[PDB]
């Protein structure tokens, strides 16, 4: 049971800083994810970071221009989107998964997931 | 005396069957059903954060190859005879070494359905990893779980399910740890999308919750009784200078090597465990006892009956903290 | 040669003799050559057996000769044998050195002899409650895998009670009390009523000298801490160093001993022998210090001196019968 | 209910079929194209020097002796078809003791493709050497690799490639270690030559720092207590030797204790470790100030107080200059 | 170039040939003889009460099946023909794990011979039980015996008997224990009748004598030590109450480790050792001279001289007695 | 699209092929020629007398069966292949434990060639038992020895050589061992006598030299610092009887807590080694410090400057003949 | 990353020691090796040494003539080069080898080289 | 490298005390060997003896008449001839032989030979 919350999203013309925080049995899920999804196109794997080490994973699309990066204290995954780009306007989700749910870049391996904020530019 | 009738019969199924192809290949994928009966539940070990597991593994499925007609009865087989037989790719995805006993014999069952049905029985003793969460410890409680797949065919080839629903694990009640207790067992059905594809997933859990009753016998009471052993100086005369060091040297000495040996039975993990944090607060107040006489001999060269009082109430206090915080 | 190529060649081996019909009788009997292990620590025990089991097939039954047939190992997979497994075994294996120690005997009516020579860890539940001074009942199970009681049914031949060989055996720490050979014949594990043939023998711990090394350090640092007491009261740091040796000492063995031991939180015997010596040890440290603190007196110690080997003396009797 | 015409087409690939020649054999080199799927990270051990990984190993090839034509599917055949099937003699050159597990049948994957491609996988437990430089352990960084190579083929006969880049090794991220944390991996592909010939070869190299959370607790904090256990007996007045003598050997045989029981948990190698200097530097300052009152014990048969302030301040300093240097 | 020739007079043996029966089926008893060359003895256990043998074992018999003519040459055939061939049943009773080196090949011999003798070869490491009387340990001398018979074939069926007398076993010089030495060996040719009949039996047996240079130095040795560190309190003055109190609580506390320590490296038997005699004897003394100082004591608030003279006395009439004794 | 003609080819060798005969059988001897990739030594084990080696064990021979013509190439097989080949029954006489690795695949290469000669090359982890010299331990030099010898294949039937003289054992760089360095390798040809007849054999020995660095600072330096610390005794006065007892006990029970240690870790050799020498030294003075305050107190119920100089030039005799003697 | 750097080599008509030093990563390359390359010829292998250990390897041409040793202390490892013959004329380079990179005398197998240095007799 | 003298020859006409005094590399040859040359037959096997654990065997001729002992203080090996006869007339040698070279019997498998004493009675 891992109940997560994401903020920081809002309206841009430029960097953006996105949030989520986890709580819960945050230990069983020790793999958060980054996904959006474009209005009518299927939801799309951005980034996953490990709760433990940091280890972290991008899309091409995002490389090199978006950062991923946690802190335990916190319990908090925030996605750093540097270098916006006009295709980057979808609904972006936050989600768990399990320590043997496969895949990373597959949305349904993931268990839980967050609201899911909407950003435009 | 139909044996050889029932030979005739099973020759004919055999005849141009093809294991290299399961049930309805090219068509539906085959449901296969998957009970376990646990018989032992042998070691939990936190320093390779995994368990031994021994248990029936029975797998249902339906081959409408291997039908007969005719014999009104189930065809109990050789265990040899699954040899050149289809049975489902089945593997353990978090297991670490596992075999199957064949002594006297291979532990396996056939047994034929005259709809076809086969009944596969496996006796597998499995080492599964298992991670563990040691913040909490000794007063943690884990969840240890048994992962169910299909190694090559996915879900467009074959499917799982557990035959009975809740009741298709079985032999709960046999598992005795003397260091857990089987708080509760689940059973998941799932699907896992790899590279290769999307994959049935069986997984079985247990929450595992464990015994204190060794740690305080252990642990705690040496602790506390070191701590006790301090407290002893403060009632000794402070002109006895080579008893009341040597008192606070020992307890000081004694905590550390309780300390350490602790530290070995347990994977070096990098964050501090509940034990730690009794055993750091522990060796805080015999650190202090010794410093109390040396400000005494210092000062020297009333206040006993304060540390005499402090000492005492404080430890009750650190020992209240303690065990509301980790209960 | 001829016969056993005609018995080869019309044999059905995936088939029990008699499919469709009563079930096989299957006799069986036991040689136990050694126990060689016995750990508390992982609840198990290694034994190595002649394991021999006795059915009838008709379909092996030849003519003109009443010879029995003596063959080897290499026959073996020709043949259908019983599915018998050990039931509480967490592993088990074949001797095969210089070949698989297998044996077949075939009688012209169809009785067919299977003996074997297997090494099993078998697992043993064992209470530790009285330990050292405990005594363990260990089983044998044995059951067919796959044939339920309509298929396969076992029993203990009439020659078990005299190859079983326990009495024969030598165990360096245990003794083999008794022994007795149980069937039951209502076992359902999953499906179907397996019959169960179980060997349960009983193991004393031997109380000799091992027990010694346990029982007298604790005596012995109990003894030492007595010494402090007709030690001058005006000596302030040999009886307080007397005091935190005997006390630190019976922590470290309370310590060492429950570490190389199971892992199980059982109230050993030898635990509660720990804890009386550690009081006795702990109170004659605090009778110093309040001798000390009165001071700041003779007749304490040597009210001391008759208490503590009074006190100790009736503990043990009570702690000992209660035990033995 | 193609099932025949499909053991038709199956039985057409394998008749005639050699599997002592490699696809194309005489001709060009077949490209085998490997991914790995890393299941998990076992055990990091030091005085082996050596680590337990456990994945999945795929191999990609085209054979056009298994093409078939009029069956738009991939055939997941059985496990078991691979024996009768050439597959590549890759094998890992820097493993110590591995194997494919084996239940409830062997963790192997065939899955052919109409033009020939063969898709073969395998779950392997493998136990590879890594040698470690332990000059600045416990704060040192390691390089640990897994070395790929064909046995028997030269690059003449086979290619070794990393079947989609850089994205080819999956599964980084489930490496969970107590004691190390995954930095960075990296893909290598390259030819090495022996005496037999030139082969090819794929190296797969994971950079691994080490967590100095366990050891500052373990090692580190004892070590400081011990040393400022030492200190109190510059307070404790020069009268009572027993005292201060008993407080110097104490804590000169308590570090010897802990030194002597870090260095049995590690290989014997000859050079001084990062952590053999820290309690080198300790053991010098115990030392030293029993020392200082065997000085002190001298010439009285001030200076008490100029050793208050040297001691924790040298000792602050040699902490700073050992830290900085090693971080 | 009779190549040809041979592998025609080799097919013609084979041909027919059955291997489930022995060579003289139903008539007189084949006569098996065997040699064995011993390689080394690895390890001599006492807790397990076991040793590990290498050894060369050459059985020798005569199969008139497999007699030729025309060549007259001992031909010398691969290790893989003995698989149709009958072997003898040899196995030994007294083995606990024994297997065969397969590296590079199946280290196996066959070599027949124009008369239809074979003789067949095995390098086996075997660990085979030898129980050990500890009662004048490490004093004692021991007798380990190989248990040689055939599992199905009784003695109207088979016969053993070493080939060359006494000189069937070679190799004893090889075998170097460093704690052991071979006193002799002997071989013993017997039947043992069981149940099932009687069967032939070949026993090789060794007297062990233990090496008594490890524990003088180990054991003995450090226990001396202790005790005359206990006579030093004799020679301090009464007054220093400190001193002789911790002098005899340390050399007591001393002689318990070292009993427990020799304890932990044995196996649990009942009865005492001679080493456990000697243990306890030194601790006697220790215990008595931390009581005759607490006597000292008491009285106080001659006696010394008088135990200058007498425990040194008693414990070197002590060591006289118990080395005659167990010498 | 020669792969057909090839098949052919590789049957027609196959045809009538007989792998129990050897080649030239009943002729001159098969020359068999072997080179030696060493790839690493693991382990070198003084409690066990044993060495771990991994290599790539090559084997060169001539059989004029397998040769083909009408193919300008080697034709490099599969692995699986070997089984229906004729290969030299060759094993090591020393080994103890020995595997080849199978993972992906059997870790064996076969390569053809026109004239008929055939490569066997073989990955192989062996345990070797290697009798150690400790008398000189730890500054000891070892010589392991790696036994080759065919088991069944006398001197009349086969032939060993080093392929390349001295340069048939490559990769002794690699080896790298912490406690050990290769000073030298050399390759012995030589024919060993059996009973059954005469044996080619080949040997490959490394001399070892053992690391003084890691026992410098384990064992030697420890040992230095007890003694140091028992010569703080004489600069206290002498009315501080329970300091300088307490110091006398405390570095004799800590000179026997690392003689027992040491020794734990080496086998139970009768025969007394350098290091053991180093330490009865040493505890001889820390022993002889503890009399000679007995003897200050005994006599006092001068002295002690005459200690000062006499033990500390005494211990660098002593350390200065010990260090000539073993270097 | 390892950097190579060697020196001492001129023109002689005789003993010389050629020398080269590293620094980096040395080690992941324990092994060092010395070559060198006729004008037209093929590069030649002279000898290697592994750093720890101090294992080396020589040549047929250049056996018993040539001396390979080194130094940890300044990361050196120094050719010393002995009654020279006029088939002795190359430029010289210096060579670090991986672990698992295989054999000795092939170049291709060393992944560091040095700058050169031409000797001519 | 071994180096083996023997001595305690002569004629006789009783009772003989041949020895064997050993140095070098003892430890790699830990059985050493006694044989015997008539002349124009083949060297003839005698006794042997292992340097640790004082085992020892003996040829049939020379059983039960002929005891061979050997003390590690001086790396001697003797050979007692008790009970002589005319057969026993031959050059005796001494012989050292490695720890895996094969049977006793065989004067091949041994390395390192005395220099051989005449006995002749
Ligand atoms: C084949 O082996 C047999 C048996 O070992 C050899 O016959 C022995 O020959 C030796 C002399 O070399 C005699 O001392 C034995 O008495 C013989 N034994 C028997 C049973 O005959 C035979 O010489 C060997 N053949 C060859 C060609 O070596
Ligand atoms: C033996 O052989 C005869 C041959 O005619 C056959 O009829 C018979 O059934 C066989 N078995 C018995 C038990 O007679």
């Amino acid at each position: 049971q891992v109940q997560l919350v994401e903020s920081g999203g809002g309206l841009v013309q430029g960097s953006l800083r996105l949030s989520c925080a986890a709580s819960g049995h945050t230990f069983n899920y020790p793999i958060m994810g980054w996904f959006r999804q474009a209005p009518g196109k299927e939801r799309e794997f951005v980034g996953a970071i490990s709760w433990s080490g940091g280890s972290t994973s991008y899309a091409d699309s995002v490389k090199d221009r978006f950062t991923i990066s946690r802190d335990n204290a916190k319990n908090t995954v925030y996605l750093e989107m540097n270098n916006l780009k006009p295709e980057d306007t979808a609904v972006y989700y936050c989600a768990a998964k399990g320590r043997y749910s496969g895949g990373l870049y597959y949305p349904t391996n993931y268990d839980y997931w967050g609201q899911g904020t909407q950003v435009t530019v | 005396g139909n044996m050889s009738f029932v030979k005739e019969t099973v020759d004919k199924l055999l005849k141009g069957y093809d294991i290299r192809l399961r049930p309805d290949f090219g068509g539906p994928p085959v449901c296969v059903g998957m009970n376990i009966d646990i018989a032992s539940i042998d070691m939990v070990s936190e320093v390779n954060m995994d368990y031994t597991l021994t248990m029936y593994f029975q797998q249902y499925w339906r081959d409408k190859r291997l039908a007969y007609s005719g014999i009104p009865l189930n065809l109990t087989l050789d265990n040899r005879v699954a040899d050149q037989l289809w049975v489902p790719d089945t593997y353990f995805l978090n297991d670490k070494k596992s075999f199957v006993h064949g002594v006297t014999v291979k532990n396996r069952m056939i047994r034929l359905h005259p709809d076809g049905t086969v009944l596969y029985g496996l006796r597998i003793t499995t080492t599964a990893a298992c991670m563990m969460d040691l913040r909490r410890y000794p007063l943690d409680e884990q969840n240890c779980t048994l992962e169910i797949e299909s190694y090559g065919y996915t879900t467009d080839d074959i499917e799982f399910y557990w035959r009975g629903g809740d009741k298709a694990v079985t032999g709960v009640e046999r598992i005795e740890l003397p260091q857990f207790s089987i708080v509760e067992h689940r059973l998941v059905s799932r699907n896992v999308v790899f590279a290769t594809g999307a994959y049935p997933r069986l997984s079985l859990s247990f929450r595992l919750k464990r015994n204190i009753g060794y740690f305080i016998l252990q642990t705690y009471m040496p602790s506390i009784l070191i701590t006790i052993l301090s407290w002893v100086s403060f009632w000794i005369n402070y002109d006895a200078s080579a008893a009341r060091v040597a008192l606070g040297i020992t307890t000081v000495l004694t905590m550390t090597t309780i300390n350490t040996h602790l530290r070995e039975t347990l994977p070096k993990i990098p964050y501090v465990k509940a034990i730690d944090m009794y055993l750091m607060g522990c060796f805080v107040f015999v650190f202090l006892a010794l410093l109390e006489y040396a400000f005494v001999n210092y000062i020297f060269f009333a206040i006993d009956r304060w540390s005499r009082i402090v000492f005492p109430f404080t430890f009750s206090l650190f020992n209240l903290v303690y065990w509301l915080y980790y209960v | 040669l001829p016969n056993l190529d005609g018995l080869i060649a019309g044999y059905a081996r995936n088939f029990r003799p008699g499919i469709g019909g009563p079930p096989v009788n299957v006799a069986l009997a036991l040689e136990v050559a050694s126990i060689d292990h016995i750990s508390e620590a992982n609840m198990e025990y290694t034994m190595t057996v002649f394991l021999h089991q006795s059915w009838r097939d008709s379909r092996l039954s030849y003519n003109h000769t009443n010879e029995t047939l003596g063959l080897d190992s290499r026959f073996v997979d020709k043949l259908w044998l019983p599915d018998t497994f050990i039931v509480n075994a967490k592993s088990a294996w074949f001797h095969d050195v210089t070949v698989e120690n297998k044996l077949i005997r075939l009688q012209p009516d169809g009785v067919i002899l299977y003996s074997i020579r297997i090494t099993s860890t078998v697992a043993c539940d064992m209470d530790l409650a009285k330990y050292p001074m405990d005594e363990q009942e260990c089983m044998l199970d044995l059951e067919s895998y796959g044939y339920s009681s309509e298929d396969i049914v076992y029993y203990w031949s009439e020659s078990q009670e005299h190859i079983h060989g326990l009495d024969k055996l030598q165990l360096a720490q245990f003794t083999i009390t008794s022994y007795r050979f149980t069937t039951e014949l209502m076992n359902f594990k999953s499906a179907g009523q397996f019959p169960r043939l179980s060997l349960h023998f009983h193991l004393r711990r031997n109380r000799g000298v091992y027990i010694i090394q346990s029982y007298m350090p604790s005596v012995l640092l109990v003894a030492m801490s007595w010494v402090s007491f007709w030690i001058s009261q005006a000596a302030v740091p040999a009886r307080v160093s007397l005091g935190i040796t005997t006390v630190l000492t019976m922590t470290t063995l309370m310590v060492s001993a429950r570490s190389s031991l199971p892992r199980a939180s059982a109230i050993k015997a030898l635990d509660v022998y720990f804890w009386i010596c550690y009081v006795f040890v702990f109170a004659a440290l605090v009778e110093y210090a309040f001798a000390h603190f009165n001071a700041d007196a003779d007749t304490i110690d040597i009210y001391a001196r008759a208490v503590f080997p009074a006190a100790f003396a009736a503990v043990n009797v009570i702690y000992w019968a209660a035990y033995a």
